[PDB]
RNA sequence: AAAAAUAACAACAAGAUCCAGCAGCAACGACACCGAACUAC
C-alpha cells in the first residue's frame, strides 16, 4: 500500500549494485552503494558502511540508469 | 620530515604498462596516492591481485566499454568516501571520474577525452570542457580543498611547449582549448603545481608514438596536477621522469607538505 | 489514505507529462517530468530515475495549468 | 480536523488573499482553490500544490470570522 | 495520548495569556491563543494567523498559569 | 515502544534534574521537567516552557541520572 | 526482530563501537551507544543524553560492523 | 538580440487613455511588459476585453476607493505569480502597488501619491515614502533584482525640472522629497535608469495641463525605472516620447540586455 | 571605528541572525541588540552580553553589503 | 563604556544571579556587587574577584535590561 | 603600522585568498575585502569580520612582493 | 581604580591568604605582600611576581 | 560655449607621426591641449619650429637618451605653470611625466612602458605602476581636479579588449595589471572619461603592426584620461578615430564642458 | 619602549638568523625576519607571512647573537 | 608608570638569581634575566631567549630575594 | 613630540512577525559554554 514503489526501486538499486547518491535534507550529499534497506533504513556502502534514516533523505537519484520491471 | 607524495601517470592499458614494469616501479617507489588514468579495462580487472599493489588500497569506476577509458585510483590508506562520477554523461558513461575525500584534502582523477580520433571525440572534448567548467566555478565555492590529477589533454601556454607555431593546426592546442585551460587557471583561481614550483620549459609529459619525436623531445604537457589555491603553498617539488616510460605519458611525481590522515 | 486532491492531481500531472517543478523543504528546485508516483516517494525522469520522498517536497509547481478532474 | 476545516473552508468560500508561510520561511500569497488532509492548492496564475507538512502558517490577509 | 497538552492549552485560552510562540525555523510569533484543535492552533495579534503544531517548538506564556 | 523513554524521563520528572534540552534548530532550553506526555514536555524554568517532542534533538541531564 | 535497523542498533551496543551519530540539523554527537528502543538511542561519552531518532540523519560507527 | 522592453506609463484613469488611444499604440510599440500607474478602475473593470490585448495578460490591483486610485499590468508571458500587495495600510487600502515575478527579475508597478491635491494627500504621500524607504531597506537582501517601473511623482535632480527656482516650493519638490530620492537612489543604491543612460537633461514626463507649459516644453521627470544595482549594467536604450501623449504624463519605454521567462 | 561600527550598527539595523565566535572555539548565535565599544549585547531569549575582547569572529547568517 | 556601565549598574542594583563565562571555559556564579575599569567583584556567599580582561560573556539569566 | 597597512593593501588590491589562522587554532580561508586598525573582512561566501586581536597569523596563498 | 586599588589594599593589611587563579587554570596560593597596576607580588613559600594580564580572578581564602 | 577639448595621441616616434601628417591634422583639429606622448626625441629636436605648431605652445621632457623615451605637450594658452618631475626613478629617468597647470585644473601626460619588449620592461612597468599608485594615494588630499592623459597599455574590463579569452596571456593584460588598474578606477575613486560616456565595446585604442588584426579590429584600449572625481561631471563626450590614425595608437579626443583659463 | 625590542630584531633580521617564533598556542613557527613593525613581523619560511604581535610569546634564534 | 616590576627586575638581574618564568600557555622556561624593557626580557640559555611581556604569567626566582 | 612637504581658498574677531526559494558543502570552526606551569594548528 505504502511500499509498491518504494521498495522494488530501492531493491532493483541493491541488486544491480548501482553507485547511488542520496541527499539529506540537511542538504549533504552522500554516495556509496546500497546495502540494505527496510521501512525506516538505508545501509550505504563506499569505504565503509554507516546508517542512514528514510526521513532524513530528499532525494536517491542512481548514478547509473536503473531499470526496474 | 612532514610530506605527501602523489604519482599521476596516465598508462593507457595497465597491462600494457604493467608488463613494462609500472607495479614494481611504483611500489618500489614510495607514495601515498597513485592517481592513474585511463585504465583501458573494468574494475574487476582491477580487483584482480595481478593489478593490486601490496600496502595500497584499491578503487576503480570503470567505463561503459573498457577500451573506451577508465579510471582506477590507489591509496595507501582507507579514505573517508570514495564518489565515482562526476554528474554529467560523457562523464559517468566512460568512467572518467573518482574521488577520494580525506580528512582535508580530497585527490580526484580526471580523465578528458584524446580528442585525436576524430571530429566526434573533439567535440566530445569541448563538451566535457564546457561542462567542467561549470562543475568547477560550481565547486570552488565549498570549504575543503582538491587536487585533481586531471588529463586535461591541453597545453596551457606556449613555453610548455617547444614549436607552438606548427601545432597550432593539431588538436589539443586550438584557441577554445588554450582559452578554456587559461580560464580555468584564471578567473576561477585553481592555480596549478608543476608551473608553480618551478617555471622553467623544457618540461613536457606527453610524446607522440613516433620515436624521432622523443629524440627530439616535441612533447605536450597533458597531466595537469590541477590543485585549489589553498593547497598552492604547500606544493613542495614536482618531477617529470621520462627515463622509465610506461606509456605514451610521462609520470608526473609531485610532494606537498600537507599530511593526509584519513 | 483517501486523498480526494494529492492522489488525482499526481495522477493528471503524470498522464499529461507536464512540465512539472518540485521545491523540496531544503529549498532547492528540481525540474523534470512526473515519472510515477506513490504513498511515500516520487519518480520524476529528468533523464534519470530520481526518487524524491514526499515528505522532503515542500510545493509541486506545474510549468502549465492543468485540468483537475 | 474540528477547526482547520471550517477554517480552510471559509478561506476556500470568501477567497482572501491568504499568505501561507513555509517551515524553509519562503512565502507564499495566494488563494485557497481546494484542500485536503495533505495539500492546500494555491491559485496564483496556475494551481500550485503545496503540502502540509511543510506550511508554517497561513495568514489571511483580510480579517476573517470563524463560523 | 495528549493528555498534558489539551489542559495546558485551555488554561491559555480561557486566561488569555500573551504567548510567544517558536517556530521551528526561529521566528517568533508574538499572541494569544484564540482556538486549539488537533493539528492547528490560532493566534491572533495583528492578524488571525494559523500556526501548524507541527511547526511549533516552544509555547512561551510568559506567565506562571498551571491547571 | 516507549519501552526506555519513559524510565529515563520518568525518573528526570520525580528527581527534578536540570535537564538541558537542545532543540533542532539549535536553541538550548533550561530547566527541570514538570510533567510530560506522548506529545509534549513541560519545562520548569522560570516559566512554564512547554517544548514539543517533534523539535527536540536531545536531551542531556547535567546529572548522572540512573537507569532504572 | 523483522526489521534491519534493531539487529544493526544490538549489535552496535552489544560491542560497544564508538559510533558517531549525525543529527539533521548538521551536528555530530560523539560517543558510543547504551541502549535503545523507540525514538531513542542512549549515547554515553562524557555525559548521558538522549538523542530523539527522528532528529537523527546518519549513524556512522567509527569500525566496520556485520550484523 | 535579448532586448527586454518596458513601457511605463501613467494612464490618469483608463478611461482617458482609451478614448485617446493608449491601447493601440502600446500594442504597436514591441514590449515585453507594460506598467499602468493610476487606473482609477476596480478589477472588475478591467475585465472588459476592450483593455485586453492580444499576446498579452491582464493584471490588476484596484484600490479599495476607485476613483483614488489603482494599478494594472500586462505582460507577454504568464508570469511566474502575481504579488498585489504591499503591508502597509496606504499601500492595502489604495492598491498602489502590483509584482510581477520572473527569473530572477520581478518588476513592480509602483504609484506614490502624487500629493498635489491638498495637505492631507501630502501627508499621505510622506507617510508612504517613510514606509517604503523600509520596504526598499527590506528587499535589499533578497537575491533577485527588481524593476520598479513607478510613478514616484517626485523630480530628483535639476536637470529633471526647468527653471527649478520657481518650482522650490511646488509639491514634488522639496527638501524632504529630494532627500529621500536622493538616499533611495545612492545611499541603498538603486541606481536610476535614465541617469544612466542618458545623463542629458530636458528629459521631461510631466506636464501641467496648461497647454502654456506644453508648448514652453515646462515638464517635470517623475516616472522612474528603479533598477537593483545588479541590473544598473543591463540597460540600453531610455527615451520618453511625447507625441503620443495619452494622459497627463508620457510613456517611459526601456529596453534591457536581460531577457525574461517563465 | 572607520570600519567596525559601520558593520556592527549595519548588522542590528538589519536583525540578521548573526555567529559570534569567540577566541576559545565556542560559538553563540543570536542578533546583535546594541553593540558598544567594549561589549556587544546578544538578542536571544536571555539576551547574553559578550565582550569585545573575548570575539574572534562575527559571521552573519546571510550576506550584509555595506552602505 | 556608553552601554556596559548603565547594563552593569543595573545588574548590580537588582541582585540579578548572573553567571560570568571566562574564556579559559570555567563559569562563576554570583551576584555583581560592584564594577569598575578591569575588574568586577562577585558577591554571592563568597567574595570574588574576577578581572574583564579574562571575561569572555556574562549571561544575565534573568531577562533584565537597561 | 609600517608593514601591516601596506601589507594588507597589496593583499586587498590583488584579491589574493588569504588563510588567517586565528589563537585557538583553527584558521580561516579568504580575500580581505577591508580592513581597520581592530577588524579585517573576509569574503568566502559569507562577509565575515574577523578581530586583529584574535588573529595569530596571515598567511597568503601565494607570493607578494613588497 | 574605585574597586581593585582599596581592594588589593584591604587584602594585603589583613595578611590573607590569597588565591589567585590564573587564565590558565592554576590556583596559586599566598598572601599579597604588595601590589602594583602591572603585576602582583604573592609571597608565601616562594617569591612570584603573577602579571596582572595572567591573572582570571583573585579571590580571598576568609571574609575581608 | 564652455566647451574644453584635449586630444591624446601615442605616435611612437614624432618623427613618423610628422611624416604621416599629424602636425597638420593638430593644427586643423580644434583643441586646447594636445597630449601627445612618446617623442623619442631630445627637447633640442621638438625646439625645432617644424614640430612647433601656429597657436601652440610647445613643452618637453626627454631621458638621457632621446630614443629610451621622452613625452611631449601642447597647450593652447601659457599654463600657469609646468612641472617635469615626479619623484620616481621610473620616471625622471625616462622622462615618462610632465605636467602644466591651469586655474585649479592639473593635465599629466604620463606615459607607462609597454613592456613587450622584455621581460625587463615588463619589470619596470610594474614598478612604475606601484610606484605611480602610491603617489595617487598621496595626491588624493589635493584640491585641484586632475586630467591624467595615460597611455597605461593596460585594458581594463573585457570590453575594453576583443577576444580576451586569447589575450589574457599576452603582455598588457595580465591580472596584476589589470588589478592595478582597478584600483586606481576603484578605491583611489578616480575614474575614467571614455569609460564614463560611452559604456560600449568595441572602442580600441591599439592595434598591432599586423593589418589582420586592424581588418579585425582586433585591439586594445592602451589610452585613458583618469579624471578626479570633480571633473567626473563635466564629461561631455570621448572619441577614438581610428581612420586618421598616425601610429599603433589612436588619437583619443575627450569634450568636457569645462572652460579652463590662465 | 622597546629599547630593547627593537635592537635585537633589527639584528636577527640584518644577520638573517634562521629564527623559531613560538606563538602562544604552542606553535613553532620557523624562517628568517623580513621586516617588522610596532604590531605585526614578517616571515619567510615558505611565503611571506605575518605574525602578529599580540599572539607571539618567545623568539629564540637559531644561532646565538 | 609602574613602581614594583622595574625594581624586582633590575634585583632578579644584577643579582644573577636562577630565574623561572611560567608563560600564560602553561610552560616553563629557565635562566637570567639578561635585559628588561616595557615589552621583553631576555633570558640566558643555550640560545638567548626573548620572551615577551603579555606571554608571561608567573616570574619566580629560584632563590628569596628582598626589595631595595 | 612634529602629513619628505596642499603651484598657493580676496583672507575663520582669533583650538595652547518569517528570502516565490541556488540540482543541494562526505557532513558547522563539530551545537549556547557542561571548573603546581606540561613549549607544531
Amino acid at each position: 500500500k505504502g511500499h509498491s514503489l518504494q521498495d522494488p526501486y530501492l531493491n532493483t538499486l541493491r541488486k544491480e549494485r548501482v553507485p547511488v547518491s542520496i541527499y539529506l535534507v540537511n542538504g549533504i550529499k552522500l554516495q556509496g552503494q546500497i546495502e540494505s534497506f527496510d521501512q525506516f533504513v538505508i545501509l550505504l556502502k563506499n569505504t565503509v558502511s554507516q546508517m542512514v534514516y528514510k526521513h532524513a533523505i530528499s532525494t536517491v537519484v542512481p548514478s547509473r540508469p536503473v531499470r526496474l520491471p | 620530515g612532514p610530506a605527501m607524495r602523489i604519482i599521476s601517470v596516465n598508462v593507457n592499458g595497465i597491462q600494457a604498462a604493467a608488463e613494462r614494469g609500472l607495479l614494481s616501479w611504483l611500489q618500489a617507489q614510495n607514495a601515498d596516492v597513485i592517481c592513474l588514468q585511463d585504465t583501458r579495462a573494468s574494475a574487476f580487472d582491477l580487483d584482480d591481485p595481478s593489478f593490486q599493489l601490496d600496502g595500497y588500497f584499491l578503487y576503480a569506476c570503470d567505463a561503459e566499454l573498457p577500451e573506451q577509458g577508465g579510471v582506477a585510483l590507489y591509496s595507501r590508506l582507507q579514505p573517508k568516501a570514495v564518489i565515482s562520477g562526476l554528474g554529467f554523461e560523457t562523464a559517468d558513461r566512460y568512467g572518467r571520474y573518482l574521488q577520494a575525500d580525506f580528512d582535508k584534502v580530497s585527490i580526484a582523477t580526471l580523465l578528458l577525452p584524446s580528442g585525436q580520433s576524430g571530429d566526434e571525440s573533439l567535440n566530445q572534448k569541448f563538451k566535457f570542457m564546457d561542462d567542467f567548467t561549470h562543475y568547477l566555478s560550481k565547486q570552488r565555492r565549498k570549504r575543503r580543498e582538491y587536487i585533481y590529477c586531471g588529463s586535461l589533454y591541453v597545453a596551457h601556454q606556449k613555453m610548455d611547449v617547444k614549436n607552438w607555431r606548427e601545432c597550432q593546426q593539431m588538436p589539443g592546442f586550438l584557441a577554445p582549448e588554450r582559452a578554456w585551460l587559461d580560464e580555468v587557471f584564471g578567473n576561477l583561481g585553481y592555480a596549478d603545481a608543476l608551473r608553480e614550483v618551478s617555471r622553467e620549459g623544457d618540461q613536457f609529459s606527453w610524446w607522440p608514438d613516433s620515436e624521432q619525436a622523443e629524440m627530439l623531445n616535441l612533447g605536450w604537457r597533458f597531466d595537469y596536477q590541477v590543485l585549489t589555491p589553498g593547497l598552492r603553498r604547500f606544493v613542495r617539488n614536482a618531477k617529470l621522469p621520462r627515463q622509465p616510460r610506461f606509456s605514451q605519458h610521462a609520470p608526473l611525481i609531485v610532494d606537498y607538505d600537507w599530511q593526509l590522515s584519513i
